[PDB]
């Protein structure tokens, strides 16, 4: 079936963390708090919170955008629950 | 165009032009020469230089040291300003005030401002703070106080980050030979909720005016017509189900018993949901009101 | 392909009405407001604000559920534009 | 009060596009987000965005400088977009 | 007291013609409208005319300074016509 | 049919903008708002509302016009909308 | 005369002759030439030029720089006038007021006016003002009020818009050898109200004759026929259903409680419909008034 | 041809009447001004302020509509004219 | 008080006269009127003549200078002609 002009929304995430309450409360105004992905990698490209793509980024005429290296491949899925 | 982004790469484009800025560093200026007029008994002429609308770390990076950075208070507005005091100023001033006739080279080697060179500069700062609230309340009626002195751009971090924009305002005075210069430095982030008044001056009947302009303002806009799309209900979906989908599937749904109302995705209000005269209909429970 | 999941918010809409300012900032509690939505008429169906399909409220076993009259059109999208 | 940890998020942008570009996606495949080069990514918890911060790299790992901390004017305004 | 987005829009003029020219207009057809040129366009809300405002040019983007708010009687003078 | 007599009425937009509540509160005398459309874009020709016509803006004997190149075409009306 | 209009092509062509106005200006310009003659003890010459109907950016564009320009109240009219005073002409005033008969050359460089030179400002602008109210007297009574004095033309923004219509009025003063200028700029929104008094002075005997006059006016057009529709029903339809419609179609119709009365479009009355006479009739319920 | 669709605006006088400016003003409360148009005459349908046509109110299920008793005609035009 | 518009015209003159050289008259006929080249043109609101006044010439237009208003006796001894 083609039904197939539905719109979708597209996010892409820097990095992730997991921390808790505590240290919340503790950060500040200005407070910096380093990413678990290490610089360079590729980002995640997620659709409604769903991952297909990984990707670096990259601006275009000062807009924001990814290169993406690799979408469709399940295999590595298990790893990152 | 096609750039690989990097981190620290601050492109921050915020190209405007505060006419009543402007205006106002005019005013604070004509009332700082006639300060200096007052104080040191000579007349100077200040030269107000173009707006620097520029990242705080670039700001920094410019500003010679040692150098006297004094932080003010800009109430009601949340955060503080600077005032920058160079050293070839300081020593003019202390020069002139202190029996030498300023004749003699200026010799900037670069050192800490003794105590009475502290007072010097708690001096002229508190005319430039008293011409600058004049110059001020011709537009916005404000309290200035004086906070502290500092040696270094370090010791002052006047922004959250060093590449938050902010604003300033460069003054050059001269007296005789002697060539000064002295800087007023104000986050983006103090002017941006009067960013509409500072861009444009092109008012002056304006203390009742305003008030009759916004009763105008509103009453005319009370005329028009908006979009209330109220969302009956929210069944999450799969893909593959949207495709596979056929008339005549039900699809399960949590009852609401609640009904949102918004116009273009901005809720409204909460409402409960009944039929009358043959058309569906809302009763208002309660208005979306933070 | 790969695109078989993505989940998807779908949404139905109850109705729609032309109405100001004034009387929406008028609006009491307890008042009711009545909408362009005939009853009985199924309901409209949107994803990411666009149609998709419109639906009927049905009795299903005391749970109320949507029932698809018809799928949309690009010609009745045209009409409905 | 409670010691929980929860996964922080941080998003470099948005973007609403149809899977017209979805399907003609493949490596190399340019896309542009809704955010431009400048602005503060947003700090999300479990999802939930709450604040807004500059991107910096420290000791060669991403890592974010919270500059503010979001205001629901601003959260409904990211919203109806 | 609320926050909700609206529509603007400016209106360069009125043209009140009967559809002879309509079906006649063509690429290069000339078309004239109500209002001279100079005077103020007509700020609308939501298609409300609220306002008057000369037009400017700035960053090379299109822009109205408004001059005035409109009055009842100007409004049914422009109406009546 | 050919029951075509009849007069419509035409208008002209030189720009639109979605702008929230409380800055058209802090709209003032004399305050300027850039208009979504670059300088030089073909303004709009709306018919009741509806349009079909796009072209520039042109003066006639100190008269306003617009100098029409595209009208007819609704494979973009999808987008506009 | 097809050629593409182009922003900031201000071809604003508003033609009058305000015959009041020209009186006006010529009577304060009597009452300025007596005060001169008081104040300078010297007997000056006037003569009013061509009242200059131009863009209050073209305006601001001649004008000299530096000049005093003096802020003023026309009240009760909404909004501000200008009176512009030459650098020339505060020149000859100054130095036939302390000592110098004038034979000397101008030497106008260009500077601020002193605090003595703004005394002296603020004197021949009071003798401006008062001469001023004295003229319009005879027309329109007003209340004159100084506001404050600037420099730049930047410092004042008289109106809303540098493009805005602006009324401005030259006077030439000679005394001896010396020469001056000096402008009267009142925003054309501050004679809107009055510009039907302003264009035609024809009438002398008019403080009661006006009311008489008025009450004949009203009296004889109550004897003038209108033409009432009523609009029973509004419905909504397309060009598709116009073209192939039909006699005998039925067209639903949301049931008018209220019918508005109109004429030539506009609303006149709220009414509720009926038959009488075997006529259709409007039983009035609200005049359409604001 | 592209012009099938044209919103237009369709309204329908209840009545006229020749009246002057005295009474105009002398309208009161609860005061009856009857019109040129004989009960049970069908009213006229306006398009813009031309005839467009005659329509009787008929009772339709309880829903008064009107029922087009006729079309109008160049010659009717003229003689109403 | 009210608000409404009306149509004024001027009449140069009148002319009673039977339809004899009414059906002789043709491009060039000569044709006098009552009214002497002199005396101010009428005024007329709706129809109704209410004064009287000059006829000038003001930018190439056509204006008139409302020289008087009427009175009674005048308005019954004009109509008694």
């Amino acid at each position: 079936d083609l039904i197939m002009d539905i719109p979708v929304k597209l996010t892409v995430e820097l990095g992730r963390t997991r921390m808790t309450i505590k240290e919340l409360l503790r950060l500040t105004q200005g407070s910096v708090v380093a990413l678990d992905g290490l610089a360079g990698e590729p980002l995640d490209i997620l659709i409604n919170g769903y991952l297909i793509a990984q990707g670096e980024v990259v601006v275009v005429a000062d807009k924001y955008g990814v290169r993406i290296t690799d979408i469709i491949t399940p295999s590595e899925r298990m790893r990152r629950l | 165009d096609i750039r690989p982004y990097d981190p620290n790469t601050q492109r921050r484009v915020v190209r405007e032009r505060l006419q009543a800025l402007e205006i106002i560093n005019e005013r604070f200026a004509r009332q700082f020469r006639m300060g200096l007029f007052n104080l040191l008994r000579r007349s100077p002429d200040i030269t107000v230089g173009a707006i620097r609308i520029q990242p705080y770390h670039e700001f920094a990076r410019n500003l010679p040291v040692p150098t006297n950075l004094n932080l003010i208070h800009l109430k009601p507005l949340r955060g503080t300003g600077l005032v920058v005091f160079s050293p070839s100023l300081v020593f003019i001033a202390v020069d002139n005030l202190f029996g030498g006739d300023g004749r003699f080279p200026t010799k900037v080697e670069g050192r800490e401002f003794t105590h009475t060179e502290q007072r010097v500069i708690n001096r002229m700062l508190k005319l430039a703070l008293e011409g600058y609230s004049d110059a001020w309340k011709a537009i916005n009626p404000l309290e200035v106080e004086y906070v502290r002195s500092e040696m270094q751009v370090k010791f002052t971090n006047i922004t959250t980050s060093p590449n938050d924009i902010v604003v300033n305002t460069p003054f050059h005075v001269e007296i005789g030979n002697l060539t000064g210069e002295f800087n007023i430095c104000l986050p983006f982030s103090m002017i941006e909720p009067l960013r509409e008044l500072l861009v444009n001056p092109p008012l002056e009947n304006s203390r009742h005016e305003d008030q009759n302009w916004r009763d105008n303002l509103v009453r005319q806009v009370q005329h028009s017509e908006l979009e209330l799309v109220a969302n009956f209900a929210d069944i999450p979906l799969r893909l593959s189900q949207i495709l596979k989908l056929k008339p005549g599937d039900v699809l399960p749904i949590e009852k609401p018993d609640r009904i949102i109302a918004h116009v273009d995705g901005v809720p409204v209000l909460t409402s409960q949901y009944g039929t009358v005269n043959g058309q569906y209909a809302l009763r208002v429970e309660h208005l979306i009101n933070p």
